[PDB]
């Protein structure tokens, strides 16, 4: 199974927006920074400040042309705390589904936007996180291969390493689902994982 | 692990963008 | 704290790398990428001494190889090492 480069589009598109939702519910940066626009004919919070909206559409820009040969199975946005540890994690799994399903790309407002709401209201469920949290953004690969360093190695100056343990691991971490979708072709699920002290 | 990236930079800081 | 699998003394990544290169002829991929990673550890931990080192030595042993393979094995982890070393210090290291 593959995706295409348009729904590796689509899924770059989707995730910008999200990530940038994110770092605006959960305060990581101040709220002065964002202005209200509106995706999948809902309402969300995108960041003016350059350098910022620079540093996510390169990180989906390299991720793009992985997503293109689905072979990525996570997306995650870290956020961690003042002293660097994790705090909490938003994952976009992505699987390939094996047909009755909703069309992915007829349905592409309807389907995303029911993610955008729930990122919008989800700190009704989660605990606030501690001041000075900053974030990193994450891609667990399908496969330990070569080629996925090669094709998210596209911009010079913004390259990408290996993470380690550090980077990832959460100490007794408690699970809140977000939302899940099934289609034509993709199956993606949205969930956070927070440290159940923060 | 082996199968994680990540990009080496860190994205600007809280304090890097009081000031724009 | 810089590990090749478990190898932290240089000289324990000496022979495990030199092994590995001299009995393998098709090389796991999750193994080269272990070496992409130690070595950019090696950046992250300031230890430019070392990497200089490493990267001298795999790159007699990987391209004196007849495989077609290590040699292709030693540009990708270059390659890799040099983005991360024109980040950090501005400059790519000197391979002649």
């Amino acid at each position: 199974l593959n995706f295409g480069q348009v729904v590796a589009d689509v899924l770059c598109e989707f995730l910008e927006v999200a990530v940038h939702l994110i770092l605006y519910v959960r305060e990581v940066y101040p709220v002065g920074i964002f202005q209200k626009r509106k995706k999948y004919n809902v309402p969300v919070q995108m960041s003016c400040h350059p350098e910022l909206n620079q540093y996510i559409q390169d990180t989906l820009h390299c991720v793009k042309p992985l997503l293109e040969k689905n072979d990525v199975e996570k997306v995650v946005v870290v956020i961690l705390d003042k002293e660097h540890r994790p705090v909490e994690k938003f994952v976009f799994e992505i699987t390939q589904p094996p047909i009755s399903s909703d069309s992915l790309l007829s349905h592409v407002e309807q389907l995303l936007a029911a993610f955008i709401l729930k990122i919008s209201v989800c700190d009704a469920v989660l605990d606030h996180n501690p001041p000075g949290c900053t974030f990193t953004v994450l891609v667990h690969t399908r496969e330990a291969a070569t080629r996925n360093m090669e094709k998210i190695q596209v911009i010079k100056d913004f390259p990408w390493i290996l993470a380690d343990e550090q980077d990832v691991h959460m100490h007794d971490p408690r699970l809140i689902p977000l939302k899940t979708m099934t289609s034509d072709i993709l199956k993606m699920q949205l969930y956070v994982e927070e440290r159940a002290h923060k | 692990t082996a199968n994680i990236l990540k990009p080496l930079m860190s994205p600007p800081s809280r304090e890097e963008i009081m000031a724009t | 704290a810089p590990n090749l699998a478990g190898a932290v003394e240089f000289n324990d990544v000496k022979t495990l790398l030199r092994e590995w290169i001299t009995t393998i002829s098709d090389p796991m991929e999750e193994d080269i990428l272990q070496v992409v990673k130690y070595c950019t550890d090696l950046i992250e931990e300031k230890d430019l001494e070392k990497l200089d080192l490493v990267i001298k030595y795999m790159k007699r042993l990987m391209q004196q190889s007849v495989e077609s393979v290590w040699n292709m094995a030693f540009d990708f982890i270059l390659d890799n090492v040099q983005v991360v070393l024109q980040q950090t210090y501005g400059s790519t290291l000197k391979v002649t």
